[PDB]
RNA sequence: CCGAUAACGAACGAGACUCUGGCAUGCUAACUAGUUACGCGACCCCCGAGCGGUCGGCGUCCCCCAACUUCUUAGAGGGACAAGUGGCGUUCAGCCACCCGAGAUUGAGCAAUAACAGGUCUGUGAUGCCCUUAGAUGUCCGGGGCUGCACGCGCGCUACACUGACUGGCUCAGCGUGUGCCUACCCUACGCCGGCAGGCGCGGGUAACCCGUUGAACCCCAUUCGUGAUGGGGAUCGGGGAUUGCAAUUAUUCCCCAUGAACGAGGAAUUCCCAGUAAGUGCGGGUCAUAAGCUUGCGUUGAUUAAGUCCCUGCCCUUUGUACACACCGCC
């Protein structure tokens, strides 16, 4: 075995994680797990403001550069065993993905 | 047809409880209120003497609205702006010994319990009297 | 935990690394048609794979 | 000197402790998020590393 | 009807001149119990108009520097002085200001560009919007400096330039000025 | 009451070497004796137990001197050590609170211990020049030319 | 003010009158959709631009002979 | 008599001011965030809290209690959207409960006197810019 | 117009000045008496809570910075 | 853009585009967000309600042991297009008002050819040339300096007060950030000591999990002040105590007691600006062992006048004259 696993997915780029979130639930809705919504976690925007110029002349103007980080949160809490059932990734390069189990 | 201390003014309550204080003088008044500032930020001494009766009764009337909070959180809700001289205006807290004597004081009126975590709430016999003057307080108000 | 470190962290040290990865990249391989790198890198182990028009080189 | 006193002088802070890690000097440097890149290799690499400019 | 600050019902007053009859906004359309609106008035040329005449006192009551964005104190001391009139004179507070701001309103003025005689050159009579939108301004300002080193406060300082301008005395500097400037429209037709 | 003014009234008193106004509060009063701030005020009219909203005008002679006797020795008044002005003496180390023409030469004595040593602070003043170590580049000028 | 519109915007809701006449109306909202499956409009800020000169358009074309 | 689960929950929201009004079946009661409409910090503004009920009158709210909370916002942006929370729950209730011909002769009366006990202020903020010290002022620029 | 020096506290002229003629007229304020018997005003506040128990001076506003009395209505 | 049209077909820029804010009780979710309902308490009730009221007191993913997304968070989408009415207009291109509408001009980012002897070789293991290279113009160490002041210039913060200052009470935010390869140095709850600055232990957070329901300031309500260079003002300066660092003197910073300077709305001149603007007002980030009067962002309060003109200052198209072409700061 009895078994909850929290899985946790970050990545840069929404449409590759909306996809990755898919195709992992989609599975699993196949293999009879009860799977929790993806819990959308407010995004955190990495904001740096930088001075354009490199020597310090002109009209004073800045650079605001964004980052965006998204962080979605699936729950496979099956009744039963899960480990063994689950062995595949199959991730893509942009995301970073976490396997955690609910004891801590 | 109940009374409780959210359904009036505090501002009227929060002096009825320091006079009601002021009678019963149990209350651990310690022996340098008669000298230092409320806070960092503030320049004069409160005029009042019973300025003590004054934050214990401030500070009841706060643990009703919610509790948990510890000495941290006393001084941040009674800090104030500092003017800073030349420099522009900075927010400061108050006296952080100021708070917790006030704070020991009222265990000594066994009025509040510290948390088994940090800070401390009230006790069911600190909320009867702080709705014990609410009723007073709201009948002087219809009448 | 401690042990690691925060997200914020964590992709911003990968951006530098794939940065210096870069760099060096086209510094060694300067002369040999290379033109950029991508990085598919799994938790288990990291892959890079080096896009170039001659490989023999 | 020796090597008791070619480095004596300890360097735990200030901008001697912390320089630039491609350009190698100690003015400019955004230690936001631990960068420790130099003012101006910070836009250089600003679309390798993935900081993109929206407003 | 509405009873602004619970009383002075506002359906007993009125404007003595047809040019401002469509230019005051104390109807009962414009009726309101508090003069506080985000209501976005100045978003849009002849916007402002529709705007009650007791809130765009109030909006006018607060200059120079300090108090610019203080709008509760400037509503709390408009109620006391709108009081301190009705006290005075007896009669309705919005018959004090309108009287006021009719007979501060400067019917002509003078505005040119190139070499002129003592101030301006050429006289050109102002607009009704105009002529409300000074009065307004003229009575805040009449009250601004009438409090700057005395011991009265702006409702009572207020009160004196509503009640000088509303009867008319030559004491309230919304006339003043507005005499000063018909002198010399007047001079330089 | 806000009865008559009281007929033993002095418009304005002689405390000490200097004079306070009677037609001010006395707390804001004696805050005109060299040496005596608002804080000081008022913690000596708490320690020597009067009322507050009296006029300095209506104080009784016997109230005067007591406030006077109470900031004259204020060590041994309940008045805390870290209240006073030259703590810690460098003259004789005992802890002192001055408020007369004796704070004016006590300045005299500690500048001419500055100008004797030759400090660098000493030499500041010796020149008439900025002291705190701030910038002399653009301010300072009013009392130049 | 401001609202005249582009040569892009004009010359495609042009073409697609005349290509699709039997299956364009007057209502904006229909006629927003039909050009979705008769043109790839990458943005769906201009195809409802494109639509809103259509349906001007299609109102004068009933009535006189429009260039289209 | 004990007829449960009639009850309607309505919010608003100005210059990020967020209130949430609890609209029920019930007494004629009003309360935000455990408090009396009269008790509140701005009594100079509280007959912008008295002008929705003013404006209907207490027949329509005997029969309906209220319970608004409020997580955000400044002070008097606070009560332009806690009004509005009000009235607009007093008419989801009367959408959904009673007919709209009584949602109507409630409407009609708030729209005419200020819309934004119905429409919302949609204007929020704007961002600073690196020219000057706000959004639109720029710096003392100085030629010599 | 180089200072005020209005007394601090009443005198014998005064004193009877405010209780003869100063709850004679509507229009009363700390700040309009101040101007009509040259009193300094911190003790007008004083004097206008004296009549205010004594019983002869109506209240109207009440406000810690602009705080009004008026007269009880006449005939 | 419509139209004519020695032109025809085009290219870039503008537009279009991304992001941002605006309604979405439409969908999808949510114990790292909660809301209602229920069950416990604790208090005020009780003359009696008893579904009376309050509670950020405890619970119902402490997986059989509640429902849901209204509030929160973020994806998919919709939604606005001058769509409709009247008028103007070649009745075209398009323009004005208005109903309904969340919105009928939300702001940024990007940004054509060509050019400047504009700034950067003190950002780069970017670099040519010149210089130096052992008594080094390399590097290290100690100390001083970049602060230094008869003076002028520029950006700014604080005031001159009563629309105020002081004292106490009341009562609210959103950005955004946090423990280290090098590299030592996090953000802090709580309890005790000290009057304060600070100190000592018990934790938490690599973070919608803790700080933090970010109890900020302004303001709201009462007290004292009372038109004086005053309880405005805090400049200057003295004494003392603490932290950071090997190092605080030329005072790093802060706190406490003291003096309380000029300054009573500022000449000629001159900056910014059209709605969530200016301004008041604090809070993040950067700079940082120590730190903001700066800067970059966020938030609270929220107006006046204007919906125009080419008058002063410039800009764009066409016509025109030129003896200008380094182009009128020309030429002569
Ligand atoms: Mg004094």
């Amino acid at each position: 075995a009895i078994h909850r696993i929290r899985i946790t997915l970050t990545s840069r780029n929404v449409k590759s994680l909306e996809k990755v979130c898919a195709d992992l639930i989609r599975g699993a809705k196949e293999k009879n797990l009860k799977v929790k919504g993806p819990v959308r976690m407010p995004t955190k925007t990495l904001r740096i403001t930088t001075r354009k110029t490199p020597c310090g002349e002109g009209s004073k103007t800045w650079d605001r550069f964004q980052m965006r980080i998204h962080k979605r949160l699936i729950d496979l809490h099956s009744p039963s065993e899960i480990v063994k059932q689950i062995t595949s990734i199959s991730i893509e390069p942009g995301v970073e993905v976490e396997v955690t189990i609910a004891d801590a | 047809p109940g009374v409780t201390v959210k359904d009036v003014n505090q501002q009227e309550f929060v002096r009825a409880l320091a006079a009601f204080l002021k009678k019963s003088g149990k209350l651990k008044v310690p022996e340098w209120v008669d000298t230092v500032k409320l806070a960092k930020h503030k320049e004069l001494a409160p005029y009042d003497e019973n300025w003590f009766y004054t934050r214990a009764a401030s500070t009841a009337r706060h643990l009703y609205l919610r509790g948990g909070a510890g000495v941290g959180s006393m001084t941040k809700i009674y800090g104030g702006r500092q003017r800073n001289g030349v420099m522009p205006s900075h927010f400061s807290r108050g006296s952080k010994s100021v708070a917790r004597r006030v704070l020991q004081a009222l265990e000594g009126l066994k009025m509040v319990e510290k948390d088994q975590d940090g800070g401390r709430k009230l006790t069911p016999q600190g909320q009867r009297d702080l709705d014990r003057i609410a009723g007073q307080v709201a009948a002087a108000n219809k009448k | 935990m401690a042990v690691q470190i925060s997200k914020k962290r964590k992709f911003v040290a990968d951006g530098i690394f794939k940065a210096e990865l870069n760099e060096f990249l086209t510094r060694e391989l300067a002369e040999d048609g290379y033109s950029g790198v991508e990085v598919r890198v799994t938790p288990t182990r990291t892959e890079i794979i080096i896009l170039a028009t001659r490989t023999q080189n | 000197g020796h090597q008791q006193l070619y480095w004596s002088h300890p360097r735990k802070f200030g901008q001697g402790s912390r320089s630039c890690r491609v350009c190698s000097n100690r003015h400019g440097l955004i230690r936001k998020y631990g960068l420790n890149m130099c003012r101006q290799c910070f836009r250089q690499y600003a679309k390798d590393i993935g900081f993109i400019k929206l407003d | 009807d509405i009873k602004l600050f619970g009383k002075w019902s506002t359906d007993d007053v009125q404007i003595n001149d047809i040019s401002l009859q469509d230019y005051i906004a104390v109807k009962e359309k414009y009726a309101k119990y508090l003069p506080h609106s985000a209501g976005r008035y100045a978003a849009k040329r002849f916007r402002k108009a529709q705007c009650p005449i007791v809130e765009r006192l109030t909006n006018s009551m607060m200059m120079h520097g300090r108090n610019n964005g203080k709008k509760l104190m400037t509503v709390r001391i408009v109620k006391h002085a709108f009081e301190i009139i009705h006290l005075l004179t007896g009669e309705n507070p919005l018959q004090v200001l309108v009287n006021a701001i009719i007979n501060s309103g400067p019917r002509e003025d003078s505005t040119r560009i190139g070499r002129a005689g003592t101030v301006r050159r050429q006289a050109v009579d102002v607009s009704p919007l105009r002529r409300v939108n000074q009065a307004i301004w003229l009575l805040c300002t009449g009250a601004r400096e009438a409090a700057f080193r005395n011991i009265k406060t702006i409702a009572e300082c207020l009160a004196d330039e509503l009640i000088n301008a509303a009867k008319g005395s030559s004491n309230s500097y919304a006339i003043k000025k507005k005499d000063e400037l018909e002198r010399v429209a007047k001079s330089n037709r | 009451m806000s009865l008559v003014i009281p007929e033993k009234f002095q418009h304005i008193l002689r405390v000490l070497n200097t004079n306070i106004d009677g037609r001010r509060k006395i707390a804001f009063a004696i805050t005109a004796i060299k040496g005596v701030g608002r804080r000081y005020a008022h913690v000596v009219l708490r320690k020597a137990d009067i009322d507050l909203t009296k006029r300095a005008g209506e104080l009784t002679e016997d109230e005067v001197e007591r406030v006077i006797t109470i900031m004259q020795n204020p060590r041994q008044y309940k008045i805390p050590d870290w209240f006073l002005n030259r703590q810690k003496d460098v003259k004789d180390g005992k802890y002192s609170q001055v408020l007369a023409n004796g704070l004016d030469n006590k300045l005299r004595e500690d500048l001419e211990r500055l100008k004797k040593i030759r400090a660098h602070r000493g030499l500041r003043h010796f020149w008439g020049l900025r002291v705190r170590g701030q910038h002399t580049k653009t301010t300072g000028r009013r009392g130049r030319t | 003010m401001g609202r005249v519109r582009t040569k892009t915007v004009k010359k495609a809701a042009r073409v697609i009158i005349e290509k699709y006449y039997t299956r364009l109306g007057n209502d904006f909202h229909t006629n927003k959709r039909v050009c979705e499956e008769i043109a790839i409009i990458p943005s769906k800020k201009l195809r409802n631009k494109i639509a809103g000169y259509v349906t001007h358009l299609m109102k004068r074309i009933q009535r006189g002979p429009v260039r289209g | 008599s004990k007829g449960p689960l009639q009850s309607v929950q309505v919010f608003g929201r100005k210059k990020t001011a967020t209130a949430v009004a609890h609209c029920k079946r019930g007494n004629g009661l009003i309360k935000v965030n455990g408090r009396p409409l009269e008790m509140i910090e701005p009594r100079t503004l509280q007959y912008k809290l008295l002008e929705p009920v003013l404006l209907l009158g207490k027949e329509r709210f005997a029969g309906v209690d209220i319970r608004v909370r409020v997580k955000g916002g400044g002070h008097v942006a606070q009560i332009y959207a806690i009004r509005q929370s009000i009235s607009k729950a007093l008419v989801a209730y009367y959408q959904k409960y009673v007919d709209e011909a009584s949602k109507k002769e409630i409407k009609d009366i708030l729209i005419q006197y200020d819309r934004t006990l119905l429409v919302a202020d949609p204007r929020r903020c704007e961002s600073k810019k690196f020219g000057g010290p706000g959004a639109r002022a720029r710096y003392q620029k100085s030629y010599r | 117009r180089d200072k005020l020096n209005n007394l601090v506290l009443f005198d014998k002229a005064t004193y009877d000045k405010l209780c003869k003629e100063v709850p004679n007229y509507k229009l009363i304020t700390p700040a309009v008496v101040s101007e009509r018997l040259k009193i300094r005003g911190s003790l007008a506040r004083a004097a206008l809570q004296e009549l205010l128990s004594k019983g002869l001076i109506k209240l109207v506003s009440k406000h810690r910075a602009q705080v009004i009395y008026t007269r009880n209505t006449k005939g």
